[PDB]
Order: structure tokens, then sequence, then C-alpha cells
């Protein structure tokens, strides 16, 4: 399962923050200060995955804020990217043309949009209509 | 613009529709055809080329271009691929030997691009003895219920007795035509 | 600015 | 099944079941649903590769019975998007993991060389943990690949280079030691400060 997953911008700033394990508060912070200055400190031909603490931090930003992954070392790579591109598409298509900014003024709806999808680091959701319908109908319970 | 001839022509009926007849020899897809065109079981010799026959029905005609499961003529299918909107696979489930065959046939042809909008016609063809199968189990074998952005539906239709060929084509207007 | 650019431009 | 082998039993009989549903998943190449990049239900593949690997990993009947369809995945699977080559490496992965035929390892051994001289990164550094993980079980067939792990050191990738490192470490016997010494002093002498210490 993914142990934290938590959306970094390209200055530092975080967008988005989910661990699946429980971490001091201080721990965490510098787990995810490390996590930031590895993918800040990386370039584009490091082939997105990085083995930091035994853990496979994946990190693949399509625009400014980048996404990073934490997952354990009994899964193949690519699963990860997949699943992270299919997040991407869902939120982008709950959302509308996604950006920087709405996703501060969105972050209620994408936490909401994250649990509906992965609960626990695990793959909850594997189509990509059934989750967006489930969101839209929460969503429009009010 | 003006869409009044447009609207004059739908309130009496303008829709027609259509339909393709593929599947392995012997399977009942002649039969099929010339029952939805004429209404009767005629015997024919096996369709060396192609068939071209035109059914009308709740003010469509659905055409149906009957294709022959021969070695010669299936891989000639693919010309009736061009400018078609339907296909219909013709199963026979009394013959389990080719079966496999039927099979692999339609995966063949529902695994071209060009043949994306056209949904599945699986008719039960040779429902006449009791070696014949279960509309679930025919589906189970062959696999439909797998196939995704595919409309498929199993239906059972005997060629002598006729029953089953009204649903088929029901279907498949549901399947063509979402309107009331 | 580089924040309204969509995600994935699609 | 991973938590404890008690239930290893009972959830073996279900074998045949996750091969049949496997083969019904493979029948229909596309998916409106949850079909990616030409790939439908890659999680549910995925999965069920992740099963089958783990399910009869010590059992000639587990392996046998889902021979066929890992010999039919490893064949009927395009790696040309990351799905695909994602599912083949799980497919390869689960191949070693169990006790596969001959000609399965072999279909895995090739596969993985043909990863390895792809340019991209993620799938080299796929390449090079399939074969650090294949590294005990094929060994002589995993010598075929020295040259390229030898080049995986040099290569300006840092996690390239690590898988690179420890293939080259896991590939040391007792006939090629001496002859990887000098590479691997050579390596040491000319490393990144954080691999220095991991190269002595
Ligand atoms: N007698 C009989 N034949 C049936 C029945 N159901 C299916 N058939 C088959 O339908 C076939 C009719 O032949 P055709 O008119 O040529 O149509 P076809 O089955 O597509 O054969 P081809 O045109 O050569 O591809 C017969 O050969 C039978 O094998 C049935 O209930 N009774
Ligand atoms: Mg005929």
């Amino acid at each position: 399962m993914i142990h934290f997953i938590l959306l970094f911008s390209r200055q530092g700033k975080l967008r988005l923050q989910k661990w699946y394990i429980t971490l001091p508060d201080k721990e965490r912070k510098k787990i995810t200060r490390e996590i930031v200055q590895i993918i800040l400190s990386r370039g584009h031909r490091t082939s997105s995955f990085v083995d930091w603490k035994e853990l496979k931090l994946v990190y693949k930003r399509y625009a400014s804020l980048y996404f990073c992954c934490a997952i354990e070392n009994q899964d193949n790579e690519l699963l990860t990217l997949e699943i992270v591109h299919r997040y991407v598409e869902l939120l982008d298509k709950y959302f509308g043309n996604v950006c920087e900014l709405d996703i501060i003024f969105n972050f209620e709806k994408a936490y909401f949009i994250l649990d509906e999808f992965i609960i626990g680091g695990e793959i909850q959701e594997t189509s990509k209509k059934i989750a967006v319908k489930a969101i839209e109908d929460s969503d429009m319970l009010q | 613009g003006n869409i009044f001839a447009n609207l004059f022509k739908g309130l009496f009926g303008k829709k027609e529709m259509r339909i393709l007849m593929v599947g392995l020899d012997a399977a009942g897809k002649t039969t099929i055809l010339y029952k939805l065109k004429l209404g009767e079981i005629v015997t024919t010799i096996p369709t060396i080329g192609f068939n071209v026959e035109t059914v009308e029905y709740k003010n469509i005609s659905f055409t149906v271009w009957d294709v022959g499961g021969q070695d010669k003529i299936r891989p000639l299918w693919r010309h009736y691929f061009q400018n078609t909107q339907g296909l219909i696979f013709v199963v026979d489930s009394n013959d389990r030997e080719r079966v496999n065959e039927a099979r692999e046939e339609l995966m063949r042809m529902l695994a071209e691009d060009e043949l994306r909008d056209a949904v599945l016609l699986v008719f039960a063809n040779k429902q006449d003895l009791p070696n014949a199968m279960n509309a679930a189990e025919i589906t189970d074998k062959l696999g439909l219920h797998s196939l995704r952005h595919r409309n498929w539906y199993i239906q059972a239709t005997c060629a002598t007795s006729g029953d089953g060929l009204y649903e088929g084509l029901d279907w498949l207007s549901n399947q063509l035509r979402n309107q009331k | 600015k580089g924040e309204n650019t969509s995600l994935l431009h699609p | 099944c991973e938590r404890s082998p008690d239930m290893l039993a009972h959830f073996r009989k279900l074998v045949p079941q996750l091969v049949r549903i496997l083969k019904n998943l493979i029948m229909s190449g596309y998916s409106p649903e949850h079909d990616v990049s030409g790939i439908s239900d890659p999680f549910l593949q995925v999965r069920i590769l992740r099963l089958l690997r783990i399910l009869g990993r010590n059992d000639d009947d587990s392996s046998e019975a889902m021979n066929d369809i890992l010999a039919q995945v490893a064949t009927n699977t395009e790696t040309s998007k990351n799905v695909g080559n994602a599912i083949l490496y799980e497919t390869v992965l689960t191949i070693m993991d169990i006790k596969s035929e001959s000609g399965l390892r072999v279909l895995a051994i090739n596969i993985l060389g043909r990863f390895l001289l792809n340019n991209d990164k993620n799938i080299r550094y796929v390449a090079l943990t399939s074969l650090l993980k294949t590294v005990q079980t094929d060994h002589n067939a995993v010598q075929r690949h020295r040259s390229t792990i030898v080049d995986c050191l040099k290569d300006l990738d840092v996690s390239i280079k690590r898988r690179a490192m420890e293939l080259s470490f896991a590939l040391v016997n007792g006939n090629n030691i001496r002859g990887m010494m000098k590479e691997l002093l050579y390596f040491l002498d000319s490393c990144e400060p954080e691999f220095k210490a991991d190269c002595a």
C-alpha cells in the first residue's frame, strides 16, 4: 500500500498531504521536508523513482506542482505511476481544467476525492466513472 | 438554415438503421437473414460470397449483409466493415468443435478499431435440439460479458421455429436507435 | 505564474 | 495469504477461478471503464498477477495451473504504454517467484533484457529491480547482463546507478569476484559521496 502521498509545488509549497502511516507530527514534517528536498534536488532524467528509507519514493509531476508517493518494495514500480495518472485524470474530470490555484481552493474536495478513491494506501475504485459518480452523488447530498 | 423538412420527415418516420450478418458456416446466419427478410425456412446453397438484404421493422429498414463462414469468405468480411454501423455474430451452439472457431472469428472481428461503433449481436442459432445451450452458457463461453465498450446481448433464435428473432431485432434497434 | 496551467493539459 | 500460511491451502483452491477470471479479462482487450492506455482493468490484472506469484510459490500444481495464463499474458500483452510495461514486469516477477517452466523463465529473462536496453529511466529502474530480485533464481542467465550492469554504474541516474551497483554486488560469484574486484575498486574510487561508503 501507499505509505504517504503528498502533492508539493515546485517552489516547495505543499498542496496536498495524505499519509497512511501514523507518525509523529515533528517526524512527519521532517519526512515531508526531506521528500521535498529530494524531489527539489532531483533532475528530470532520474527515472522519477527514489529508494529513500526503503520506500519507493516515486515523484512524477505533470505540471509545476509535483506529486510524490511512498509504497513498500513489494509491487511493480509502474503500478504507482499508473495509479497516480488515474487519480490525476479523475481529479481533472471532477474539477475541469485543474490548476494550482484551484487545488488550494478545492483542498477539501481534493481530500474527499482522495479518500473516496484510495483508502489506507490501497486502491479502492478501479473504475474511473464509478468513483466520479459516487463523488458527484456525495457532493449533491449537501 | 431550416430544418423543417427534417422535422416533417421524422414526424412520420425517417430513421432506417443498419445491421450485419456474420458468423460461422452452418450457424443459421443465412437462415436468420432469410427469416428477417422473407420469413420462411428456405434451403439455400452455402454463401460462397455474401448476401445483401433489407428488413423493415418499426419504421426502420435494418439492412443486414449476410457473410458466410467459409474459410475463403471469412477474410472477405472486412470489405463489408466499411460504412457499416452494426455487426451481428452467428453462434453455433450445436457445433462444439466449431464453437471455438466461431468465438475466434468473433474476437477477430471485434478486435478491429474500425468495427467499434457496432454493438455485439450474438444469436444462439440452432435452438432446436436439446444439445443447444442457454442464453448464459453461450455468453460465458464466448466471454461477451467481458467485452467492455460494446453492447453485446445473447439471444436464442431457432431458424426452424423463428422465435427469438423479434427479440434480437428489438435489441439491435434499441442499441442503434435511442429515441422514443 | 505557472499555476493556472492544466496539470495534464487535456 | 501473506499474513499467515494456514489459509494458503484454503486460498489455493480458488486458483482455477482466478485463472478463469484473468483469462476472461485478457480476452476483452478494451474497457470503457477502468481501461486506460489500451489496458482494461490494469489494477485488476496487477492484482491477479500478484496473487498468482504469491499463490503456489512452492507448489507445482498452482504453478502449472497458472502457467498457461502466465504464458498467454507474457505474449498477449503490449508494453508500449506504462500500464503494459508494469503488467509485463509483474508477470515476470510472478514467474520468477513461482515454480514456472523453463520456457516461462526464458521469456521472463528475455523481457528483462529487452527492458534493460530501454532508454526510459523508469523502465531501466524496473529492469534493474527485476534483475536484483531474480539474482539467486536464474543466476546463470543473469550473467549475460554483466555488461549492462557495469554500464548502469556509470549511468546519470542516482536510482539507476544504485540499482546497477546492487545488481553487480549480488552477481558477484566465486569466479568473477577477482575480475569484478577491479571494477568495484574503480567504482568506489570514482563514486558519489553517498555511494562510496556503500561501495566499500
Ligand atoms: N434444419 C435446421 N437447420 C438449422 C437450424 N438452426 C440452424 N440451422 C443451420 O442453418 C443452416 C442454414 O444454411 P444457410 O442458409 O446457408 O445459412 P448459414 O448457416 O449461415 O450457412 P452459410 O450461408 O453457408 O454460411 C443449416 O445448414 C443449419 O446447419 C434449425 O433449427 N433447423
Ligand atoms: Mg448465409
